[PDB]
């Protein structure tokens, strides 16, 4: 029930995209990868949601999503 | 290496002198330490006459007399700069005059660094403790019984820090320590009280009280006055009990007091002795007698003259005064009241040498291609001077300058010596400066001035004097630019170009920078009895030492060591340099070969490649230490003198294999010599073996001193030596060789190698017949050894 | 003074050669008096310093010449005061803040973590260069309360005549003279009023120049005060602007806007969540940077500010961040990316 995303905007914070994602569903967890050698988004996320009905429902309703002025892939 | 170390001019500067009845309870004896030789001579009507000189295994740094109760004669109190403590008698029987030692102990605290005010040791009016304050924050007790054979030291806790001045006072139930000290708050005097049998401290007569803020001595004035007297910088204050009493004459201001004896034994007077010579009297008012008990009423202070420099003053009997001077010679005044020739009360009465401090040293066959005769820069400030030493007992003869010289060069096709000096003028209300005494570097027959910020400073002018080497009078100076200062001197022969010239080498210091960012070098030809100036080139830095190479200049430009050929235009020309991490102070050049070095013990062995034109560098050695003077003895070996007053000889390994080894210097032999050297030359005083080369050199305390080199089985066998004679000579203190000449700084210790004592040795001959019997008993080498020792006596 | 607390993150001889642990992923070269924290992850390093804590609470920092190469001479050792194991999440993490204390020379490397067997140098604090000649009667005079440093040389060093050199250059070895040199190249900088003591004002001086990590090793080889606080004025005249290692023709900044925010220095070490441990300098202004992400105020260092992702323009390689209150701008760069020019 976890959907993993690219290519999202530097500037977004966790908190934003799982609200974000929130009309999805419930969120179990949410994360984002950051170049461990620095602290910068790697513009990749990975969100668990509570349940796999979440999971479809980011999956049908997130395609081509304009998020933070960026369009998300997931 | 293997070398050997010799004492030809024994120590002649004063580091302290003491009077008391020291030989007799009826004599009044004069005792002098040098560096290490103590001098007892008797006060006489006619002057003073030398009774006994006795050497010491150890740097005389507190001398003290005290009369305990129950004996005839004061002991003296020695402490030795290494902290060997001793105490000791004068006894004579018949012809014989020997020291014993009633009391000997090394009172060096474990753990602890060394006062930054130095050694200060100090005795009860009543003879029942020794103070010393050899280490911070703690006060050294040594129990001062019968019983107390050993000197067993006992510790008592400071709470200040810095205590600046600290000593006795008279008339006290319990014995008194009042001390002048430093806090982030100002200066204050504070009393205390000993206990021994609680082995403390307990609260003092009179409290803390502010002083100024420059006081520097304490002096214990005796009963029935009693109290103390400070005297700083501007304002000489006393303070007893109740009594608060001071005075500033305008007199003093001029220059400090580092100096003061008693006169009288009841302390109404008292002498004074200032850095410039000003000789001055304190007086008390002892008039203040009311009910039999005596107080201060005033303070005048009187200026009596003009003497000596005064490291130390001693008032002898019948209103004469001997004045120890360590960077001058020394005086025997006196203070006729009813002469007052000039005003001054002080007529000279007789001058002691006093050879150093030597500040450098040139060997020049004067005569006939004879002996070695030796010209040095000697004194500093007023008293500055040229000596001239010669061999056929020593004979030395003065050139009095009246400045300072820094150093010397001998010119043969000009029969010269040439001498940089430095004097000292006062800047004067229209923007220069005035001279205050008439200088050497004024009176000369011939002058010249080089051509290319408040009121009351002390500016430094500084100036190269050529002076005849037949009359020595002042045959020609030079005055450099305004605020340059002179560093080195050479007289050299430069390439192709048959006359010799004379250069220096000049750093422009300015009082708000730290490393001169700008300097020249000047090549004077001296010739038609006028010193013209042939060429000058500026540096960008300062240039420290210099030699000729080769036929070639060489030059420290601050850390930068260059090469300078001489053009047949006179002008200087740059070949090769190089750049190191140090700065080269010292320059020695040896056949190919350079020496470099610094203060921090930096030694570099430099080489010469004259088939690409650069310089290669061979042999390097660091470790911090204070390093004075450095020399090269042979191909290989490297000889220099350290801090704590030490000698080191450095050794490259030719037989290494390996660039590990290669690149390095394996320390060989060590010897605390208890001598600041300060200049290395070659030459030798006697007619020209067990000895090769010969390296002389001189020191600060005025003596000069012979290294040469022992072969291998010479060296085992004098080492042999050394050890049989150290088993029947008994050294005055019971001080042991070995721990004298064992290699000392403040951090850690080797025992000494590769130095022999020629002390030591040469004092063979003067053994009596049975001991010599008994000191080589297993050798297979009587008086075999006896031509070995006077074999080596015949070299300096 | 916050930023030494470091709250993002338990209390806690001479020529002598003893073997010391190493813990292997660290590569800053730690100079005594410096602080170093780290972050350890896997179970070896918490063993390790399990053990340390228990027995001595020491390990060794290597000053590698190459970090990465792990080929190295000479090293700084390190005591552990304060630590912090969480092993939370099923994973054994332990957080160190531990003080550079003495340095060494390596004799050898054992493999197995890793044991370094290397001596320990000692240093040297040399006497007064006037001990030597002083005379006895004039060291009352060696305690006092443009001028003032006139009067010292004129009060210090009224001994030099009695030696061949003059006053002027005995200043250039004396310790508290080129101790306040230093001071007066430091506010040549910045506008902030440093022990007394000559050994660590040299060590902090010497940690806080933006030098290359060679002369930091060499920095470190010198057991005698006086040189090194000699070296550091001969550092400090040359070192002038920063450049970014992953460009080589940038510049990033000039050494006037040098400002210590810390009371560790301008220049400090810190340790991420994660663990890699940067050397951060704080600087006014930057040049050339640009920022990626926005400001936020998860883990950053400084008590009260945020950080941004900061990176050169053209390579844009990991320069360092730029984090009402006073300043309210300023920059820090990981020494990683400065070279010095
Ligand atoms: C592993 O990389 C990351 C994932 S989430 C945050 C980071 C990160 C944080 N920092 C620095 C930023 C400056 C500061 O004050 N504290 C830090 O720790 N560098 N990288
Ligand atoms: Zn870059």
């Amino acid at each position: 029930n976890v959907l993993f995303v690219c290519k999202l905007n530097p500037v977004t914070t966790d908190e934003d995209l799982e609200i974000i994602f929130s009309r999805f569903g419930p969120i179990r967890s949410c994360e984002v990868i950051r170049d461990w050698k620095t602290g910068e988004s790697l513009c990749y996320a990975f969100i668990e949601f509570e349940k796999e009905e979440d999971c479809e429902k980011a999956f049908f309703k997130m395609d081509n999503v304009l998020i933070d002025d960026r369009r998300i892939h997931v | 290496s293997y070398n050997y170390v010799v004492t030809a001019q024994k120590p002649t500067a004063v580091n302290g002198c003491v009077t008391g009845h020291f030989t007799s309870a009826e004599d009044l004896n004069l005792l002098i330490a040098k560096n290490t030789r103590l001098e007892i001579y008797v006060v006489t009507a006619e002057g003073l006459r030398p009774v006994k000189e006795v050497g010491m295994y150890g740097k005389i740094a507190v001398m003290e007399l005290f009369r305990p109760k129950g004996e005839s004669k004061d002991l003296l109190f020695i402490l030795t700069a290494k902290y060997n403590a001793c105490i000791l008698e004068y006894k004579q029987s018949g012809e014989s005059i020997d020291i014993i030692t009633r009391a000997h102990g090394n009172v060096q605290d474990r753990i602890g660094r060394p006062s930054e005010t130095g050694i200060i040791g100090i005795i009860d009016p009543e003879c029942r403790m020794i103070g010393l304050r050899l280490y911070d924050g703690l006060f050294k007790v040594i129990p001062l019984d019968r019983d107390n054979k050993e000197l067993k030291a006992f510790n008592i806790r400071l709470e200040e820090l810095h205590v600046i001045d600290v000593k006795f006072l008279y008339g006290c139930q319990a014995p008194t320590i009042c001390f002048v000290y430093q806090d982030p708050q100002g200066r204050h005097v504070k009393t205390y009280e000993v206990s021994l049998r609680e082995k403390e401290f307990n609260k003092g007569p009179w409290k803390q009280e502010n002083v100024e803020a420059e006081a520097s001595m304490v002096i214990a004035v005796p009963e029935p006055f009693g109290g103390a007297i400070i005297i700083g910088q501007e304002s000489i204050t006393y303070h007893n009990g109740d009594k608060y009493l001071a005075i500033a004459p305008p007199i003093i201001k001029q220059s400090t007091i580092v100096c003061h004896n008693r006169v009288d034994p009841n302390g109404s007077r008292y002498l004074l002795g200032d850095m410039e010579g000003r000789l001055f009297m304190l007086l008390l008012e002892k008039e203040e007698q009311m009910d039999g008990t005596v107080t201060l009423k005033d303070l005048r202070v009187e200026l009596l003259g003009e003497t000596s420099i005064a490291e130390c003053l001693t008032y002898l009997d019948n209103g004469v005064v001997f004045v120890g001077s360590r960077l001058g010679d020394s005086q025997l005044v006196k203070l006729n009241v009813d002469s007052n020739e000039q005003g001054s009360y002080v007529v000279a009465m007789e001058t002691f040498t006093n050879l150093g401090p030597i500040v450098d040293m040139c060997v020049v066959d004067l005569e006939r291609q004879g002996q070695g005769q030796l010209v040095t820069c000697s004194g500093a400030f007023k008293e500055g001077s040229l000596r001239i030493i010669r061999n056929g007992k020593l004979h030395i003869r003065t050139v009095p300058l009246y400045e300072s010289p820094r150093k010397i060069c001998y010119q043969e096709v000009s029969q010269c010596f040439g001498v940089l000096s430095s004097r000292i003028e006062v800047q004067d209300t229209s923007g220069g400066t005035t001279a205050l005494r008439p200088s050497a570097s004024t009176q000369a027959l011939s002058s010249s001035v080089s051509s290319s910020t408040s009121f009351g400073e002390e500016v430094e002018v500084h100036n190269l004097l050529i002076i005849d080497q037949h009359t020595f009078e002042v045959l020609h100076a030079h005055q450099f630019l305004q605020n340059e200062y002179a560093l080195s001197l050479v007289s050299c022969k430069l390439g192709k170009d048959p006359n010799t010239y004379f250069i220096v080498g000049t750093a422009m210091v300015y009082p708000e920078e730290a490393e001169p960012k700008q300097g020249r070098i000047v090549v004077f030809q001296y010739s038609d009895g006028k010193l013209q100036t042939v060429a000058e080139k500026e540096v960008k830095g300062a240039v420290y030492s210099m030699v000729e190479f080769n036929g070639k200049l060489l030059a420290s430009i601050n850390s930068t060591v260059r090469l300078y050929e001489w053009t047949t235009e006179k002008e200087l020309r740059t070949e090769c340099n190089h750049y190191n991490n140090i700065m080269a102070l010292y320059l020695k050049t040896k056949g190919d070969f350079i020496l470099v070095g610094d203060l921090m013990r930096s030694v570099l062995l430099l080489a010469y490649k004259p088939m690409e034109g650069n310089f290669e560098e061979i042999a390097r050695d660091f470790n911090p230490n204070w390093m004075s003077a450095v020399e090269i003895l042979d191909d290989d070996n490297f000889l220099g003198a350290e801090n704590a007053f030490n000698l080191f000889v450095c050794q490259k390994d030719s037989a290494a294999t390996t660039d590990e080894e290669r690149q390095h210097l394996q320390e060989v032999g060590l010897f605390h010599l208890g001598e600041f050297v300060n200049v290395f030359c070659h030459g030798s005083l006697v007619m020209q073996t067990p000895t090769q080369g010969s390296v002389l050199f001189g020191t600060v305390n005025g003596m000069i001193g012979l290294v040469t080199s022992l072969s291998e089985s010479w060296y085992n066998l004098l080492l042999d030596m050394q050890n049989r004679l150290n088993k029947v000579i008994k050294s005055v203190g019971k001080i042991e060789h070995s721990f004298w000449r064992s290699f000392h700084t403040e951090r850690k210790t080797e025992p000494a190698t590769g130095f022999i004592d020629g002390d030591l040795i040469e004092s063979f001959l003067d053994i009596s017949r049975p001991k010599m019997q008994e000191v080589v008993a297993n050798l297979q080498y009587a008086d075999d050894l006896i031509k070995v020792v006077e074999e080596l006596t015949r070299i300096h | 003074s916050l930023p030494t607390s470091h709250t993002y993150l338990e209390e806690f001889d001479d020529d002598s050669c003893q073997v010391i642990p190493v813990l292997p992923q660290v590569m800053m070269i730690l100079i005594p008096g410096q602080t170093l924290p780290l972050q350890l992850f896997h179970p070896q390093e918490v063993s390790m310093v399990r053990n340390l804590i228990q027995k001595d609470r020491t390990f060794a920092v290597l000053a590698y010449s190459n970090v990465q190469e792990r080929e190295a001479q000479f090293g700084t050792t390190a005591e552990i005061y304060a630590y912090r194991e969480e092993q939370d999440f099923g994973i054994e993490i332990v957080k160190v803040k531990a003080i550079g204390r003495q340095r060494f020379k390596v004799l050898e490397l054992r493999t197995q973590i890793q044991q370094a067997k290397v001596q320990i140098l000692p240093e040297c604090v040399l006497p007064s260069t006037m001990s030597a000649v002083q005379l006895e009667s004039l060291n009352k005079c060696q305690i006092f309360p443009y001028k003032w440093w006139q009067k010292y040389q004129k009060r210090k060093f009224h001994c030099a005549n009695l030696t061949s050199w003059p006053r002027w250059l005995y200043s250039l070895y004396d310790a508290e003279t080129l101790m306040d040199r230093i001071k007066k190249q430091l506010r040549e900088w910045d506008e902030n009023l440093l022990p007394s003591n000559p050994i660590d004002f040299s060590y902090r001086v010497a940690a806080c120049l933006p030098i290359d990590d060679v002369l930091r090793i060499q920095l470190l080889k010198i057991g005698s005060a006086i040189q090194r606080l000699r070296c550091e004025l001969d550092i400090m005249n040359k070192c002038t602007s920063l450049c970014c290692k992953q460009c080589q023709e940038t510049e990033i900044t000039t050494k006037n806007e040098i400002f210590s925010l810390s009371l560790c220095g301008p220049m400090a070490a810190y340790v991420n969540p994660h663990g890699y441990v940067h050397e951060t300098l704080t600087v006014y202004k930057a040049c050339n940077l640009n920022l990626i992400g926005r400001p936020s105020t998860e883990h950053s260092w400084f008590p009260g500010y945020a950080w941004t992702v900061a990176q050169c323009k053209i390579c844009a390689s990991h320069i360092g961040w730029k984090f009402d209150m006073s300043p309210q701008k300023f920059w820090g760069l990981t020494r990683s990316a400065l070279l010095p020019t």
